[PDB]
RNA sequence: CCAUGAGUG
RNA sequence: CCAUGAGUG
RNA sequence: UGUGAUGAAACACUCAUGGUCUGAAGACUCCC
RNA sequence: GGGAGUCUUGUGAUGAAACACUCAUGGUCUGAAGA
């Protein structure tokens, strides 16, 4: 019976007593060790392990890691693992020393000089594979889009408050923020309004006269061009911002179809993106129960109920789903519960690499929405 | 100003310009600071000011930690290394001879742990999940001190699993119990009784139980010996 | 199916279903995928039972990962209808959890130890 | 003795009993009444009131307004006022009716039609003089700056977390936000960084290489040009908003030297404007004791101390004054108290139409500051 | 749906589709709402849904205003007309015969009061400070009811002053008390008493003192008669 | 001076200066411009006294406005040093206020009722 | 921060 | 929402 | 309908108005 | 330790809790009945 070890130091064999039966030392080479370190994660034995499994030819072999066992059985051997074995322990208790003993390094002095540089480089590599994930861009993109949403709304309320020093009636005449900033951008003084800039917006002729009269009889304040230009800087930024949102929206749409097609199919790209931002990743989203996905984003209300034993929230960011916020209070709960359910199914096929199945999920979803609404 | 040793190795106190007393360590990498900490020279030697409010270790020290298992040349496995605030200071304490293995699985944060791990040969950075020590089995050795500061509901179990891999017998574990991250409903103080029992069932000998408040709310640190 | 890491002999698969049943009576169990997920998340399940005939495969795929995180053993049964109808339901179930074995302690402790031998553990 | 009444209805004289002695009805003309109601606010007598004091030739006149009293004296009569006289009530007790009696209108039907459209017009007018205040622009402007201040910070924080998916090493290497923003905006992929476009920013040759070496050695992700051009939308906007802020700070200075020079003289346009925003106007800041100005902007902090008998805030938005946030903790309290004192004098000399005196106000202030600092 | 009269003139309750009950007034300008309120037709007449949560008067009624001095054909001085929410509804009540004068010294808000005052000949906008009743003196007549919902530390003292200008003897005054806008330190229930005594030492005959909670927190309305 | 709204005869002026003094002794006063402003906002002041030689004037120009909004009577005295040394101070004061008249009730009631006659009130 | 009246995404 | 670690204006 | 039935408090903002600290001390110098 | 003056100061001495934001981790409803 022979017990087997895997490390930067190489591959070593022990009898159960804790004596090195045979060893094959690793190359003291950063590049190569790193790789075999990444590989032993997936079950791949060090190359030094395969040779050592050859010099002594043991009837019973046992390793540290359970992902290795199916690989080594495929080489012909009878293999198992004992994770935190007396041998593995006996092995590291002597790691100050046995690096020198199997002649991996001359002294204790530059074993750590190296093990450090490997430790530096092994993780530097993982830092990269992580940044390389597709879903991070999906998350950062929509967080940023929402940062713009907030901003547009803020400036618009400033600009309405600000421009109304000059032209108050205009505020209550245009519901749309984008339409309004566009008026202030193009014209300036209230007295420069002309019909063609107004027919260019999409404004129907009836509104057009109501606007031109409003400007005429305005009890507003007469103001310098320096004052108007100030307002218009704020106005123009609002317009810029509206464009970028749509660009980002398109950018997000692609990504959200690339990394997470099924989830995107159910609730659309942003909200799918949104849930990716709260969970942190797709794979973390996938492992979630529906009862959690249902309330993601209502953390204040959730922990209020859980602390106090009061009533919980029906919906978190899931609230944005058109069906939910259009529908009455008693339907929302049943719609959320059903939706979240479909969502974990949507998510799980995505992360665990399933091919697109979003259609029947939708069908399944809209069905349950119909059973619900028919009461 | 005056600087003087304390009861614990490579850990110092300062008489100050005004008469406030603040902890510090002997700076392993002079002229260089890992968070914003003050650098202070005395009789031509440089120390790093160790803010207890950021670092849990300094809290437990400032709260009467009986004995400090971290000293000149201690080999320590530090789960949940994060940005490197605390682990930078245990580098200063262990002092080139000693070695500190730092686990942390949030890439966003290992990013700055990297910077800290570069100037300091004391520190061996590992982007990994402390729940699977099989992953860092192949880089580390066995250790004298197991400092566990991870925000996890099964943080105690993680500590334990990590111990029976890397904890020498008669070696020590410093475990930070982060109550509100274990269960936000229960009383923090109930949490502590249940976790220490966990230690005591795995033949850990509870040596000291400290509360970090006011430096860290609903937090406790356990120093115990693995048998 | 691919989310099943190992193979369950039907002498073990059936001794499984029986251990579930005694646990409805004398202990405490949980049924359904979302609840198993929580019983695994919370460290309540001692034994987690996942079906092999689930459609589509991905629904229960996260459980192996999870269970290994919380070091909670997991086992497979061949038929989904049977696992659900075992639970005291007349419908199927994709996954379940025993929280307290009750009178399946000796029975469970034997399963989690046989599924260990089949996993290459010493 | 004749009690004199003044109304939209015209101008009325009464004996002490309340019996109509004589009248001169106003013309049923919106235009003249609106101007005379505004004039009477400044004390100017109705023109119709002027005639009535000629016909009847009274020894003693008494008016409703104490502001009117000196005007009619300058006109030759002996005048007083009684605020809520029994005659004034009697007049108005009979106002549904005596509107018809003196023939201002035929009936009740259209006296009320008129008084309604007077009121619409009389207040339409007052609404406009309010809009004409210059400090309003100062307030709106500086509100918009702080809005850009916030946005910039937000967008800047987002770009960095985002752009670090590709090039994480640039974040901690460039302290300043605008600078970071230009680099994302001119280049894109880290592999386009060049000494020349980078020597164009002003970067000292040493930092340029520290930058270029980092770009070479980056453990960031190789990422497409769509992702990158998406991020750049945000980088550019950060740049637009800084340019716009720099314009608004310049506009603001203009209005602020204009409307409140002494305040400005002391604390500058931004901070001064800011106190105008908080007080509501210049005339509200003028009326403040310093104990308020000193705490304007600490309302959470203030009332917390006021409700409970606790410790008060030392300073409010005043925290922004260089002397205050730089000087050590024990000095802030006194500096603030001294600034606020001067600010209130300054605000008061500015509103009540004083000329610039800011030189000595600063001189006096730096005195009080120099003293504080020598302890 | 079902709509029927209540004990008070021109004021109704509605039976609804589900079995809910909400106040309303008879719509003077049909098809037009000053805030977002439901318009409802019942036997071909249009009424305006009167949200109590928004208007102090509906609150007082739904909190038991025993008797209401504002009715069909009443003349009122309304201090603090604001955007016109409550005064639009008293327009519905007093109903053309009667007249309402709106004093309001805040122009940002009179801006929207203009609108409510165009559509309705009941309502007479006046931009003035109710502290100087001299400035609006020359546009109004005397009134039966003095409705005062103005945010002021001496709101009551103001109210009393306007009163001795324009309140017909034996008129009713509805005075709204804002505890938290008179003093956020004092206990609200302490304030109402301290202010009601203000009215009674100045000879108003307190008819009823109503607490608006939950319609309006830390709010009370007093009805008293002027002598 | 322009913040000076009406005219004070030195007999009227003096009854004030005495009136202030008795109110330190028997009543309550507030001394200083900032305190007098707060005293008015608060409706604590029963009588507000303003000096005529203030420089610059605009320092106390706001008190006439405030005193009418809160309907508090105001009076002038000619020297600020004189009003301060009444106040129990050894330096000047530009404005002062009586919140509690005390054993000057009768004396204040005479002044507050006299500046009304010179203001044209019946 | 509290209260009140009007509004936004 | 609570707790922890890293920062910005 | 356990591939989730029933119950059941999603989040980001703007304007207007009022409530908006303390109150006479602090630093220096010369005589036995 | 007793006596004594000088400068600053109600045009404000002394005391004394300004505010706005971003990231990372964990704590993340119920569970068999429904027409
Ligand atoms: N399972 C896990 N494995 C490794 N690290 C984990 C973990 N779960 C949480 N963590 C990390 O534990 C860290 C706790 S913050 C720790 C502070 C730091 N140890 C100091 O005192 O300086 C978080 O950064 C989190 O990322
Ligand atoms: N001094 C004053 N004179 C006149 N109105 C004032 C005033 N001070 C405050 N107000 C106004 O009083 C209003 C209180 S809200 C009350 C509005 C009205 N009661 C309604 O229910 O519709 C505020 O909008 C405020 O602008």
């Amino acid at each position: 019976k022979i017990y087997l070890i895997e490390h930067v130091i190489g591959a070593v064999a022990y009898d159960e007593n804790g004596n090195i039966v045979d060893y094959i030392t690793n190359p003291r080479d950063l590049g190569k060790i790193t790789e075999e370190l990444l590989n032993n994660e997936k079950g791949i034995p060090f190359s030094a392990t395969v040779e050592l499994l050859k010099k002594v030819n043991p009837q019973e072999v046992v390793v540290e890691n359970e992902a290795e066992v199916p690989k080594l059985q495929a080489l012909g051997y009878r293999v198992s693992y004992e994770p935190y074995s007396k041998v593995s322990r006996i092995f590291r208790e002597s790691l100050p020393k046995v690096a020198i003993d199997i002649k991996f390094a001359s002294n204790e002095e530059d074993y750590y000089n190296f093990l450090h540089e490997l430790s530096l480089e092994y993780t530097r590599r993982k830092l990269r594979s992580a940044a390389q994930k597709r879903d991070l861009l999906a998350i950062q993109a929509v967080r940023a889009m929402d940062d713009i949403d907030k901003t547009i709304n803020l400036f618009s309320e400033r600009l309405r408050e600000w421009y109304s020093i000059h032209f108050p009636e205009l505020d209550k005449l245009i519901e749309d923020h984008e339409e309004y900033a566009t008026i202030v951008s193009r014209f300036g003084d209230r007295g420069f309004l002309t019909i063609d800039s107004l027919k260019e917006l999409g404004f129907n002729e009836q509104r057009i006269n109501r606007i031109l009269d409003a400007a005429k009889k305005s009890i507003g304040a007469d103001i310098s061009e320096d004052d108007l230009s100030a307002m218009r800087m704020i106005a123009n930024t609002i317009l810029d911002l509206y464009n970028i949102r749509r660009n980002l929206n398109n950018y997000l749409e692609g990504v959200m179809k690339e990394v997470a097609p099924n989830v995107t199919a159910l609730v659309g790209p942003a909200l799918g993106a949104r849930l990716l931002s709260i969970a942190g990743s797709l794979d973390e989203l996938a492992k979630m129960p529906a009862s959690t996905i249902q309330v993601l984003g209502a953390e204040k209300a959730l922990f209020r109920a859980l602390r106090s034993g009061g009533r919980p929230p029906k919906h978190g960011i899931i609230f944005q789903y058109p069906a939910i916020h259009t529908s009455p209070r008693w339907q929302r709960g049943k719609i959320a519960r059903a939706l979240a359910a479909k969502l974990a199914i949507a998510a799980r096929v995505d992360a665990f690499s399933g091919r697109f199945i979003g259609d029947q999920l939708n069908e399944q979803l809209k069905k349950r929405i119909d059973e619900i609404k028919e009461k | 100003i005056t600087v003087k040793q304390t009861n614990m190795e490579n850990i110092y106190e300062c008489e100050f310009n005004d008469g406030s007393f603040r902890l510090c360590t002997r700076n392993l990498v002079p002229n260089f600071n890992v968070y914003g900490e003050r650098l202070i020279k005395y009789e031509g030697v440089e120390y790093r000011e160790w803010n207890a409010f950021r670092s849990k270790l300094a809290g437990a020290i400032l709260k009467g930690l009986k004995t400090n298992p971290i000293r000149k040349g201690t080999k320590v496995l530090y789960l949940g290394a994060a940005s490197g605030t605390t682990i930078s200071h245990v580098s200063d304490i262990i002092e080139l001879n000693g070695k500190a293995y730092g686990v942390e699985f949030s890439p966003r944060v290992v990013r700055e742990l990297l910077l800290v791990a570069q100037r300091r040969p004391n520190i061996f950075p590992l982007l990994a999940d402390a729940r699977f020590p099989q992953s860092y089995k192949s880089v580390v050795e066995n250790v004298d001190v197991l400092y566990v500061d991870i925000a996890q509901p099964d943080q105690t179990d993680i500590a334990i699993y990590n111990a029976k891999f890397f904890l020498k017998v008669n070696g020590d574990m410093l475990l930070v119990i982060k109550a509100r991250s274990i269960d936000v409903t229960k009383d923090p103080k109930e949490i502590y009784k249940t976790e220490v029992e966990k230690l005591e069932n795995s033949n850990f000998e509870t040596i000291q139980i400290i509360n970090l408040d006011p430096y860290d709310k609903d937090h406790a640190i356990v120093l115990s010996k693995y048998k | 199916a691919s989310y099943v890491k190992f193979e369950v002999p039907q002498d073990l698969a059936d001794k499984v279903l029986e251990a579930v049943r005694k646990a409805k009576e004398s202990g405490k169990i949980k049924k359904g995928t979302n609840e198993t997920t929580k019983a695994v998340e919370r460290g309540q399940a001692k034994l987690v039972i996942i079906a092999e005939d689930v459609q589509p495969e991905e629904i229960v795929a996260h459980l192996p990962l999870l269970c290994d995180e919380k070091k909670i053993p997991y086992v497979y049964v061949s038929s989904k209808k049977a696992l659900g109808e075992a639970c005291g339901l007349q419908v199927a179930t994709a996954s379940a959890a025993i929280l307290e074995p009750g009178e399946a302690k000796d029975l469970v402790d034997e399963i989690i130890k046989r599924v260990n031998e089949i996993k290459g553990k010493t």
